[PDB]
């Protein structure tokens, strides 16, 4: 059912997957974007 | 042997491991695929990996019979 | 300069290791032909090379003897942006994330089976106290003060 | 030879004189508790030192407990 | 006699249990008291022959898992025969087998790894494989990459059909123990179907 | 390099520490075993029980303690 | 004769210091009225301690009432 599908998408290592995946997504694109930096220049 | 699943595993792991120790012998000196022999990476991976895989297929064979035991 | 360093935009170490580095890129672009997908791909490396050289140029970065940058963390307000600025992400991050994990730890230990919420999460009731971890400085400061962060030593135990 | 000695936390459940491997302990008449029994330890020449009288104990702390000591034949539990 | 007997509908396909961690274990069952009980839920999870003393269901058990090993190795073939055919210099390989060295993965260029693709020859660069498998396929006869392609789809379509069969062979149709202990049958099929034929 | 391997050399300091207190102050007892003083310095152990007492007296301390001295002064 | 202890359901702190839920509190559960038990209160704990017992026996004197 939807409940018991939705309550096992909350079991603490599909979630863990689910979550670090996105994170490292994140991560990675944001390298893509501002590459090799040692420091924080803008301000 | 024929109402214990147990028994079974451990007499099959151990023919298994000990017939993929006879493959990684036989298969450097009597090289099957062509170009093979002169790619000595290929030939010593080929040799080292199915060691392995008999020495731990062996050993799961003692495991298996001490819990027939 | 600072420690007896040099910046790295007058540094002739750093110039030689810049162009030691896009020589041997050079060399291996030279091997294939113009058009093709390899070539392509040394090119956007050696482009990202001389990029990057030239911002740590000019950021206002030090180099030592060796030609490299070094990094300076004493206070000195010339290179906050190596330590002090980060530093502050890396608190405010890491505040956020403690204050909503201790939060939900609190909102949830009222039931009747506190643990079986740990291995599986209510997602209904973590999505409303995901985004309080906004102003968490706030909410931790006046909880301090309140007397309601800390428990009392009389009260430890099992 | 070890020691083995009774506290009188024992609730009479019994269930160190069943664990024992080599026959230490038994149960004897008592009016502490509402069982109306206790363990005793009359034959701890014999002990081995497994301690899984301990292992059997549900009161918190233990009951019965056992204090390793001089090494003899029967407590090394040489047959040769 | 040598008969195929099964039983019809024995176990009902729901979610319910999977809403339900140690479910198989009836001191699992209950939840966590201690983090000790994590532990367990990962170790217990295949000793069948603990969750109960019924031989048969240990058997149907033991076939529906076989079902799967067999489709996640026919995903791994699929997997290799795919990157043969669309990230390799196989065919390159072909024409200069002394002087070009095999390679059949590929990076993405993040964070300085493109370093790993390295100048393996035939105008390709990536990393140098030591599995043997251009050996083997060119023992095969095969010369282009549109047959690697043909086998990696093939590949797939058989993964899906031993997971189908693991379900089905499980919670459908369910051999009884009489057809696990035919062991002259199953060795007459093994020796001469299987490794004859 | 110098920085980085004098900050070793403090992590090594620290967790030899860690281990030789939380031996002694632990000796009289614990949560775990909360009549530890009278079975003396060294002994084996207190058995399988109550989730197993492998190395849980002081003398065990002091023994894994004696590791992380020779890796520091290496 | 009065019934000696606390009433059923009282929460009550543990003061045996060998215990596992010292200084922790718990539930009464009964109280035996035989005046020869030595330690006659039961008390019921949330939390398991290292041999997976949640129950324990105590005395009138290593209990007190939490209000
Ligand atoms: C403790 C160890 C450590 C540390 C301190 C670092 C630090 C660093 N590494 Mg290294 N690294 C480490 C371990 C470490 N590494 C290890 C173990 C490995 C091997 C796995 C590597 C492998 C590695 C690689 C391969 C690379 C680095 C790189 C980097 C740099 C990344 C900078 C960056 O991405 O900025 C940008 C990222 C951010 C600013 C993070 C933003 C996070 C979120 C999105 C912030 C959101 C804020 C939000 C808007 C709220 C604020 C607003 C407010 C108003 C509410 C940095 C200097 C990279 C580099 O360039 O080095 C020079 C790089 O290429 N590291
Ligand atoms: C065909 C092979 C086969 C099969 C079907 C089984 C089946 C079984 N074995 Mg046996 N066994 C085998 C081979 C096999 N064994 C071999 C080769 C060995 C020798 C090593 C053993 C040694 C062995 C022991 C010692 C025991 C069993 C047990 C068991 C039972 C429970 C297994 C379980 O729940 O694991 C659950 C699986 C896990 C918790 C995960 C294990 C992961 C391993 C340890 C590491 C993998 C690392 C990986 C290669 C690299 C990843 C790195 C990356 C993540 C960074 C089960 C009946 C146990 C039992 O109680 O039997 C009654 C038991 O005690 N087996
Ligand atoms: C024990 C070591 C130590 C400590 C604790 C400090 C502490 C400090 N130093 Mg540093 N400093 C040290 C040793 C130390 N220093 C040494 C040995 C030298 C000589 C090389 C310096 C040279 C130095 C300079 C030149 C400066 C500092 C500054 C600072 C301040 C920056 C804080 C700030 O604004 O954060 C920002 C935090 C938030 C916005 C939040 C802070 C009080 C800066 C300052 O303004 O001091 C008053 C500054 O300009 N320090
Ligand atoms: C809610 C999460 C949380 C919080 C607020 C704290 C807080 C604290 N921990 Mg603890 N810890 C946690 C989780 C947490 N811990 C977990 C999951 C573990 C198991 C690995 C530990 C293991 C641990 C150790 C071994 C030690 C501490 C220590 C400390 C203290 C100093 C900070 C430190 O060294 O952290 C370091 C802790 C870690 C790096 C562990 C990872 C923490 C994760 C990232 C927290 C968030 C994960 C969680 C699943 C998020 C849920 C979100 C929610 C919305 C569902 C501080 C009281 C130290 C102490 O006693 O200082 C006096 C100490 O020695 N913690
Ligand atoms: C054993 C199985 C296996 C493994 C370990 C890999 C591993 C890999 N594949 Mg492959 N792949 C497989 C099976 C496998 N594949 C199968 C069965 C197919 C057919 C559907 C494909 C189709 C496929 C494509 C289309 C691509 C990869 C790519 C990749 C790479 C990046 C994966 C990634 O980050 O995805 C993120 C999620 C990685 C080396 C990528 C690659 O090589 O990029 C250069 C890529 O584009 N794979
Ligand atoms: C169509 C989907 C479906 C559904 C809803 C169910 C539902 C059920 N099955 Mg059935 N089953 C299915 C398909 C399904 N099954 C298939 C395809 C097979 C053949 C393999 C089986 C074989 C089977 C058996 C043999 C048993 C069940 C049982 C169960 C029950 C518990 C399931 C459970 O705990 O799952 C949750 C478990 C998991 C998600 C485990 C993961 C399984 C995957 C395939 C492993 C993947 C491994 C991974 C790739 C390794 C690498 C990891 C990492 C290192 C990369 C429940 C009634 C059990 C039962 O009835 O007990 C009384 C039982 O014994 N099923
Ligand atoms: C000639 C007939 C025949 C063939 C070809 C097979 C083949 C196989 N059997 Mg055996 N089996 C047979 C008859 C046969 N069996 C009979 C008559 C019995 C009853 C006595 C059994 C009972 C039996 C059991 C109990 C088990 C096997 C298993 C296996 C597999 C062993 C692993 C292996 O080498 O995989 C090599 C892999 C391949 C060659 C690729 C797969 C190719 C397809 C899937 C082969 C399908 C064969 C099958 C007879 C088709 C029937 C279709 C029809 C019902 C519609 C293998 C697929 C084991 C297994 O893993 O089962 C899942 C297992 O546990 N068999
Ligand atoms: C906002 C999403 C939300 O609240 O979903 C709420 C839903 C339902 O939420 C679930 O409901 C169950 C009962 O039906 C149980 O109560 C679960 O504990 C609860 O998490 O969550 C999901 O569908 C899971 C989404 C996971 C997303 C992960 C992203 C990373
Ligand atoms: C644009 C069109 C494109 C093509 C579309 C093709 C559609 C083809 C549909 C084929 C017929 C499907 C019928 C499904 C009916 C519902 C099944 C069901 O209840 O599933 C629900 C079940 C499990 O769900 C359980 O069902 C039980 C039924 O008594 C109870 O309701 C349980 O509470 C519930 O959890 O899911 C499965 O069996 C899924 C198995 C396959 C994996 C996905
Ligand atoms: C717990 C105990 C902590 C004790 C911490 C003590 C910290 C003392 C810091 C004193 C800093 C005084 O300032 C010292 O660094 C500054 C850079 O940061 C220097 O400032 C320099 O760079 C500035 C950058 O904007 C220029 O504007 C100045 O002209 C230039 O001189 C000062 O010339 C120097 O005197
Ligand atoms: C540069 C930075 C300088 C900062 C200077 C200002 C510091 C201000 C410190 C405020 C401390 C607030 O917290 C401090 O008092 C609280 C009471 O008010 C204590 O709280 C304690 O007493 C309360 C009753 O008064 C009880 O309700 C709490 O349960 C108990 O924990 C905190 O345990 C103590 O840590």
């Amino acid at each position: 059912s939807m409940r018991d599908i939705k309550t096992y998408l909350s079991v603490a290592p599909v979630l863990s997957t689910l979550w670090f995946g996105a994170l490292a997504g994140l991560l990675i694109e944001i390298n893509r974007l501002f590459p090799d930096a040692l420091s924080f220049p803008f301000f | 042997l024929t109402t214990s699943w147990h028994a079974q595993l451990s007499l099959n792991l151990a023919m298994l491991g000990s017939t993929t120790i006879v493959v990684a012998h036989h298969m450097y000196s009597m090289p099957p695929y062509p170009y093979l022999a002169t790619d000595y990476g290929t030939q010593l991976s080929l040799f080292t990996h199915h060691m392995w895989i008999g020495g731990f297929l062996i050993v799961g064979a003692a495991a298996h019979a001490a819990i027939f035991m | 300069d600072i420690a007896g360093l040099t910046p790295c935009k007058d540094s002739k170490a750093f110039a030689k290791r810049e162009k030691q580095s896009v020589k041997k890129l050079t060399s291996s672009l030279k091997k294939y032909a113009p058009d093709s997908a390899p070539a392509l791909a040394i090119q956007a490396t050696i482009d990202k090379t001389k990029r990057r050289f030239e911002n740590y140029g000019k950021f206002g970065l030090l180099c030592g003897s060796d030609g490299l940058p070094h990094l300076i963390v004493s206070g000195d307000q010339r290179h906050w942006g190596e330590f002090i600025t980060p530093g502050v992400l890396f608190l405010y991050i890491a505040g956020w994330i403690g204050w909503v994990g201790r939060s939900y730890l609190i909102a949830v230990s009222g039931e009747k089976k506190p643990a079986m919420r740990e291995i599986i999460i209510d997602v209904e009731l973590a999505s409303k106290i995901i985004p309080r971890g906004f102003i968490w400085p706030v909410a931790a400061y006046r909880e301090w003060i309140n007397g309601d962060l800390v428990v009392d030593d009389a009260d430890i135990g099992y | 030879s070890h020691s083995v000695k009774i506290y009188d936390t024992c609730i009479g459940c019994t269930q160190c004189v069943r664990a024992c491997p080599t026959d230490v302990l038994e149960m004897i008449p008592w009016d502490g508790c509402k069982a109306k029994q206790i363990a005793s330890a009359p034959r701890t020449e014999d002990c081995v030192g497994c301690k899984r009288c301990e292992s059997a104990c549900p009161t918190d702390f233990l009951s019965v407990r056992v204090y390793l000591g001089p090494e003899t034949t029967r407590s090394m539990a040489l047959s040769y | 006699e040598v008969k195929i007997v099964v039983d019809r509908d024995p176990v009902k396909t729901s979610f319910e249990e999977w809403a339900r961690p140690g479910h198989f274990s009836r001191t699992l069952a209950k939840g966590p008291d201690t983090t000790t009980w994590i532990w367990n839920l990962h170790a217990d999870a295949h000793d069948f022959d603990s969750h109960t003393g019924d031989l048969e269901e240990i058997s149907r058990k033991v076939f529906s898992a076989h079902f799967g090993q067999l489709s996640i190795i026919f995903l791994w073939l699929s997997g290799m025969y795919f990157h043969g055919a669309r990230f390799s210099n196989y065919e390159a390989w072909l024409s200069d087998p002394t002087h070009i060295g095999p390679s059949a993965q590929v990076v993405w260029p993040i964070v300085g790894q493109e370093i790993l693709n390295g100048d393996v020859g035939g105008g390709f660069r990536g990393i140098q494989i030591t599995s043997g498998f251009f050996q083997l396929w060119r023992a095969s006869g095969i010369t282009s990459e549109l047959q690697l392609y043909c086998t990696a789809i093939g590949a797939l379509i058989f993964a899906a059909l031993m997971l189908f069969a693991g379900w089905f062979h499980y919670h459908k149709a369910a051999p009884k123990l009489a057809w696990f202990q035919d062991v002259e049958s199953m060795l007459n099929h093994h020796l001469a179907g299987l490794l004859g034929l | 390099g110098d920085f980085l391997v004098h900050h070793a050399i403090a992590l090594g300091l620290h967790t030899t520490t860690l281990i030789l207190v939380k031996g002694a102050l632990d000796a009289r007892g614990s949560k775990l075993m909360p009549d530890k003083k009278d079975f003396g310095y060294s002994f084996p152990c207190d058995g399988p029980g109550r989730g197993g007492t492998c190395d849980i007296s002081a003398w065990d301390a002091f023994y894994l303690a004696v590791f992380w001295m020779l890796n520091t002064i290496g | 004769p009065p019934p000696i202890g606390p009433k059923r359901g009282t929460k009550v702190k543990i003061l045996r210091r060998e215990s596992y839920w010292y200084n922790g509190t718990g539930s009464v559960v009964t109280v035996d009225q035989d005046p020869n038990t030595r330690y006659p209160v039961v008390v019921r704990f949330a939390k398991v301690n290292y041999a997976g017992v949640s129950t324990n026996n105590y005395a009138l004197d290593e209990i007190k009432e939490v209000v």
